């Protein structure tokens, strides 16, 4: 079982899963410039839907999940610069 | 007459532990910001993290000396911009030098006037003041004595007698002598402890009363000539003359008699113009009562008085030090109208091991689960999961009070 | 009171690991509908202000993120090694004398009065470079505010005799932001308060201040206004090619702001070698007269490579003193091992002020030792003006602090007389070493020093100080790397792409050098790019402070001070990258240096002073092993709470 | 034939002074093993005198090339480095030669007085005066050290010894 990379605690450049669930849609890709509040991805927990928003302006560095992939709390979703 | 500079925005507690946390809570409820001080060894004390800011004091000193470091505590008050120092209890809270220097540094000292710390800090001067006010005391040496005046007393009044230090506190400067040989021995050893613990060793003697109750009266006085009592407390449950359990009011005594005790305490405090919180302590035996001490500060057992009166004593202390009127601004009723609701009991839970001669244990607390519910009050010291109990300070973990309509 | 008690209680709760409704409860009881006692069943549903929740600050957590980063992954650009146990640095035992200082005079009577005080002083005066040039030379400019603060008061009180302390400018501005994640402005404010009686001196490039772009005049003027307002007293203004037009506006603005201007002459060559007459004594006199005519308060001679031998120092200073009336402030490096003797020579010739470092940060490519020059002159006709016993005590602190910076040491501190052959100032020497490494020519460095010297002559024999020294380096490197002689460059240069910095030099982007450019070589290098012959700042893209300020506020999410605006203009990307690092790691400036560089050891406890009245007591209890994806979990105790921190282990990830 | 150490940072200027006074031979170290408690630099003194009335006799270009070898070899000895090579003018107060300074450092450590070393340097100076003001070079320097150490460690003032 190769564990998923976790989001670093207190690192606001890294967005980690807040609860277990899955990735419905990915709205952005590596390289994209992005604005505070802009939607980056959508995830599900108990079939409730959450939209992951950019914490500030910056440039997407990389994604760390794929469409429809399962996720556990703290799993690293996306990195920003 | 209100001193200049009585307005407050920030207060500093020259103490630690439960009493510091108790004062911070009152301050916060009054809209004051707070400052803690801590010795290096006490750096994991809850009180440090409850204040709005905190500062290390006494660098390089032994930990208890750090808390007695008058100049360093004043340094912190001035550097932090504090207006006021609340000394809590123990430590420097009855110390004339400390209050003098705090006031000389332009800070409010939350406590009585210097004159009161002088006459009530010294137990000889206090008995003098009690005689002057026509409050019955215990037959005792006219002032301080050498061993010959002591023996003289025992000759006049008889054994047994209580040897007491002018500056004794908690029970450290006192010995019972039932004998000549115990008088020589007891006197020597009471003088040692008095120099060792409090830096001076003046000794007086008193008649030793057999199987008394210890009954004490809570007082508040403001700067506008108002004095009131918040009924009394029975603190007779002691071990080696150290309080273990306290109750309120004194449920085993008649209300007429308790009231008489309260009026005697008020009379004494009126006579000297007492300001702020204070307590008058009496020994009681067969429907007579005798003055022994005034503690011119708040006490550990104030909690039970708050519960049976509804009055917040620490808030009151702070408001009095800001120059406020007990009735007009603080909102206490007239004396006849002070509530008397139910009864209350306080126990102090400590690391004292009763199967090891009450030697206090040290080490890490693995588990700490605190109860609650109706009629329960907790004032925590240093106890939380993970906390390392050190050998440097007192062994108190938490103070527990219960309150109910009926004592049973 | 019941309401106050609730409010007290809600704020006092500490619950971690799950979210709670506490911030909502806090809003509800704050509201007047609730406190009046008049709320109705529809109150909450109709009050949207109850749902505005503040962002609650977490300095503690950014700290643990940083400590975890360094502990596990090391500090970038140095060896990831285990942290030594360091004692507290020694504090000095001073014998204080209260005296009026030059700073006191500047503030009470102005600049010309300071100049008069200098002229009337028989002793040679000293400027301490320990806070700027000494660590720029020896420790890659990495000396941190946190170490500077612990001794700054001692210097102010201890050594009132100092003319000044050199504490800003040069590489410090840039390096502070980019490598130390701390603001040079915060350094200036903090030291300014701790040292109220000491003149603060900066090194300032006439056309660029502390940057390397082409800034218009209004920027240079604004930098000076802010620096002066923030506590810089003496501005040493120099130009990399000793080109006076680059210096005139700066000098005027320093005067206009009520501060002291040193106009600088950079020394190169050898006034005693008649085979290199281009930089002969007449050159220096001529330029000194023109500098005097600008209204500069003091003339500085900047011997950036430590070339000045003691007989030349004597001749140079003595001639200059008979040519202008300004006091002369001489600055050298001890790179050749002749720094003390050169200063002593210059003292006999009348020099007014000299730049010295404290002993434990002196010698080698640093300045000569302050304590040493005292004793060199103690039995001469002119003494050095300093409290030497105090200076020796203070040196103890710097001796201890220097050990924290072991990973940044350039090598052993000893003489290197080959500086007379190649004329690289120290940074140019170390940097050029890194560059030859990164290209696999570390083994041919001695051919490179030889080429550096040839290139210098090829370019007409030029003044080599930042950034002109780099121009020479890049070229010499290029020429070795592509096996080129001077002949080759003249033969087949038309088909070669020369390094950026060289091209810019020959286009006139650094200004005009003494004696112009060699013509054919210029054509060859510049080919079709635009050449200017006037002052580059005349061509600078215009800059509107209101525009830039609004742009910046947008970018950092609060209203920037004038100092932030000027930082952003000076170094735009670096300033923005500093902001990102503040946001990730917080105020790392507050960490002790060994912690800043190495993180923490297992079972170690540290105290971080994050504010007056706030300290983070941090203990590292466990360092978990990495899983296969790199995840490591560290367990800290922070102010009596257990904290679990996840950091990614880079070594695993880059396996 | 004059021999000095550059401990105070005045070694070159002292050698130069001595050259004007007619000194015949001086003791110098190669640059990369010079300065600090070592001798003054051979290459440096050449250049200090180059334009004066009296020169140093050496092939300085060859000396510079040879110094490269020593610069490289010195790095192999990092673990034995006494500390950073820089000036220390307190030598004028205590007068310990360099080995006596480093050794006396180890001894105060081995007895848990590393933290009071500055009191020790002060005592070394007092002891020296106590013994009549003496020449301190091995082993007489050690005599002074052992005593100063003894005196601190047993808390004795000079009089205590006399008393
Ligand atoms: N007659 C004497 N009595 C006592 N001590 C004596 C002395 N003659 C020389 N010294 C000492 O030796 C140091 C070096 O002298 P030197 O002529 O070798 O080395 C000189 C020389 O290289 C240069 N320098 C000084 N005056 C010069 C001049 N008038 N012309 C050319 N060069 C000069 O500066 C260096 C430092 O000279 P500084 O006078 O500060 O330092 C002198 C001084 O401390
Ligand atoms: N004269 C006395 N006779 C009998 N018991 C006494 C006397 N004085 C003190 N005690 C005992 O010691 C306790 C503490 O008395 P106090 O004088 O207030 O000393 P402390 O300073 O320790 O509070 C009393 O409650 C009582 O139990
Ligand atoms: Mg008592
Ligand atoms: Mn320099």
């Amino acid at each position: 079982v190769v564990a998923k990379r976790k989001a670093e605690t207190g690192n606001p450049n890294q967005i980690g899963a807040t609860m277990p669930g899955s990735v419905l849609e990915i709205l952005v890709k590596a390289g994209d410039k992005v604005q505070k509040g802009q939607a980056l991805m959508v995830t599900e927990a108990m079939k409730m839907e959450t939209t992951i928003e950019a914490p500030f302006d910056g440039e997407i560095v990389d994604l760390h999940v794929v469409k429809g992939e399962a996720i556990q709390t703290q799993d690293l979703l996306i990195e920003i610069n | 007459l209100v001193p200049r500079g009585s307005h407050m925005k920030k207060l500093l507690v020259a103490n630690r532990g439960e009493i510091a946390v108790r004062v911070f809570r009152a301050c916060n409820e009054l809209g004051l910001s707070t400052v803690a001080v801590y010795a290096r060894e006490d750096e994991y004390s809850v009180h440090r993290f409850k204040a709005d800011e905190s500062y290390l004091i006494g660098q390089g000193k032994k930990p208890i000396d750090a808390y007695l470091d008058i100049d360093d505590i004043i340094r912190v008050a001035l550097e932090s911009g504090a207006d006021a120092i609340h000394p809590g209890y123990g430590l420097l809270s009855e110390n004339l030098e400390f209050a003098t220097k705090v006031r000389a540094a332009g800070l409010v000292f939350v406590g009585p006037e210097l004159h009161h710390l002088d006459i009530f800090g010294d137990k000889i001067k206090a008995k003098a003041a009690a005689d002057e006010a026509k409050v019955p005391g215990i037959p005792g040496t006219n002032g301080a004595v050498d061993i010959d005046g002591a023996l003289e007393f025992a000759k006049t009044y008889g054994y047994p007698v209580m040897i007491k230090a002018a500056l004794g506190g908690g029970g450290r400067g006192m010995r019972v002598a039932r004998n000549d040989a115990e008088m020589h021995d007891g006197y020597a050893r009471a003088k040692s402890e008095a120099i060792g613990a409090f830096g001076s060793g003046e000794i007086y003697v008193e008649k030793y009363i057999e199987n008394p109750k210890h009954i004490e009266v809570q007082i508040l006085g403001d700067r506008h000539g108002n004095i009131i009592h918040l009924h009394e407390r029975d603190c007779s449950v002691q071990r080696r003359n150290q309080k273990v359990i306290e109750i309120a009011p004194a449920v085993g005594l008649s209300p007429d008699f308790r009231n008489e005790i309260c009026e005697a305490a008020v009379k004494l405090c009126k006579n000297v113009g007492y300001v702020n919180a204070g307590t008058v302590e009496f020994l009681v035996k067969d429907d007579k009562f005798y003055f022994i001490e005034v503690n011119p500060r708040v006490q550990v057992e104030h909690t039970i008085t708050e519960l049976i009166t509804g009055v917040d004593i620490v808030q009151a202390q702070i408001l009095i030090a800001q120059g406020k009127d007990l009735h007009r601004e603080i909102g206490l009723p007239a004396q006849s109208e002070i509530p008397l609701l139910g009864s209350a009991i306080q126990c102090r839970i400590t690391t004292e091991d009763p199967q090891n001669g009450f030697l206090p244990d040290t080490g890490k607390i693995d588990t700490y689960r605190s109860p609650g519910g109706f009629g329960i009050r907790l004032d925590v010291g240093n106890a939380y999961a993970g906390y390392e109990v050190t050998p440097y300070f007192d062994s108190l973990l938490v103070k527990v009070c219960t309150f109910a309509n009926e004592f049973s | 009171d019941s309401v106050r008690k609730m409010d007290r209680v809600l704020h006092e709760f500490r619950i971690r690991g799950v979210k709670t409704n506490i911030p909502f409860l806090i809003n509800v009881i704050a509201n007047e509908n609730f406190t009046s006692g008049q709320a109705t069943t529809t109150f909450i549903d109709n009050t949207p202000s109850l749902f505005n929740f503040p962002r609650l600050r977490d300095r503690g957590t950014k700290t643990l993120h940083y400590l975890s980063m360094i502990t596990v992954n090391g500090f970038p650009g140095i060896e990831n090694t285990e942290k030594r146990h360091f004692e507290e640095p020694r504090q000095p035992l001073l014998n204080l004398e209260k005296k009026k200082t030059a700073k006191n005079i500047l503030d009470e009577q102005g600049a010309d009065a300071v100049v008069d005080y200098v002229k009337n002083t028989k002793e040679v005066l000293l400027t301490d470079t320990t806070l700027r040039d000494a660590h720029q030379s020896l420790l890659a400019t990495r000396l941190r505010l946190q170490d500077m603060k612990g001794i700054a008061q001692a210097i102010d009180q201890g050594l009132p005799e100092l003319f000044s302390a050199e504490m800003w400018g040069g590489a410090t501005f840039d390096v502070a932001y980019r490598f130390l994640n701390e603001s040079p402005w915060y350094r200036l404010r903090k030291l300014r308060k701790l040292m109220p009686n000491t003149m603060f001196q900066m090194l300032f490039r006439g056309s660029n201040a502390v940057g390397y772009q082409n800034y218009p005049d209004n920027v240079i003027e604004e930098f000076i206004r802010v620096a002066a307002h923030e506590g810089i007293d003496v501005f040493r203004i120099f130009d990399s090619l000793n080109w006076l037009p680059q210096m005139e506006k700066s000098i005027q603005a320093v005067r206009d702001n009520g501060k002291i201007a040193e106009a600088t002459i950079c020394y190169t060559g050898d006034i005693l070698d008649p085979s290199r007459p281009k930089y002969n004594i007449q050159y220096y006199k001529d330029l000194a007269k023109e500098l005097e005519a600008t209204g500069a308060h003091i003339l500085a001679v900047k011997d950036m490579a430590g070339l000045l031998k003691p007989q030349a120092a004597y001749r140079l200073i003595s001639e200059l003193k008979d040519t202008v009336d300004l006091p002369i402030h001489l600055h050298t490096h001890d790179t050749s091992g002749n720094g003390i003797i050169t200063y002593s020579g210059a003292t006999q010739a009348g020099v007014d002020i000299i730049d010295v470092a404290t002993a434990s940060l002196a010698g080698g490519t640093s300045q000569p030792s302050m304590q040493s020059i005292y004793y060199a002159l103690e039995h001469g006709p002119r003494h050095a003006s300093i409290n030497v016993k105090n200076a020796e005590q203070i040196d103890h602190y710097w001796e201890d602090v220097r050990k924290y910076y072991a990973p940044f040491e350039a090598g052993i501190t000893s003489p290197q007389t080959e500086v007379y052959m190649h004329e690289m100032p120290g940074g140019q020497y170390t940097n050029l070493k890194s560059q030859a490494a990164a290209v696999g020519l570390g083994h041919r460095f001695d051919e490179i020093k030889q080429m550096y010297r040839k290139v210098n002559m090829m370019f007409g024999d030029i003044i080599k100080v930042t950034p002109s020294s780099k121009v020479v380096g890049d070229m010499a490197l290029f020429m070795i790397q592509n096996d080129l002689t001077e002949e080759d460059v003249y033969a087949r240069g038309n088909e070669l792409n020369f390094p950026e910095s060289v091209v810019s030099f020959f286009r006139g982007d650094l200004g005009q050098p003494v004696g112009g450019f060699p013509e054919k070589l210029q054509k060859i290098i510049v080919k079709d790019k635009a050449v200017i012959t006037d002052r580059p700042g005349l061509h600078a893209e215009k800059v509107d402070f209101e525009t830039v300020k609004a742009d910046l506020e947008q970018k950092i999410g609060y209203e920037p001070g004038d100092h932030e605006v000027i930082s952003y203009i000076m170094y735009p990307q670096v300033f923005l990258d500093y902001q990102k690092m503040q946001r990730e790691f917080g105020a790392v400036t507050l960490l002790d240096t060994p912690t800043f560089l190495h993180g923490m050891r297992l079972n170690e406890k540290i105290e971080v002073q994050i504010e007056k009245g706030k300290t983070l007591s941090i203990r590292l209890d466990e360092i978990g092993e990495p899983d296969l994806a790199g995840n490591r979990v560290l367990f800290f105790n922070l102010n009596g709470q257990r904290r679990e921190v996840v950091i990614n282990d880079q070594s695993v990830q880059a396996q």
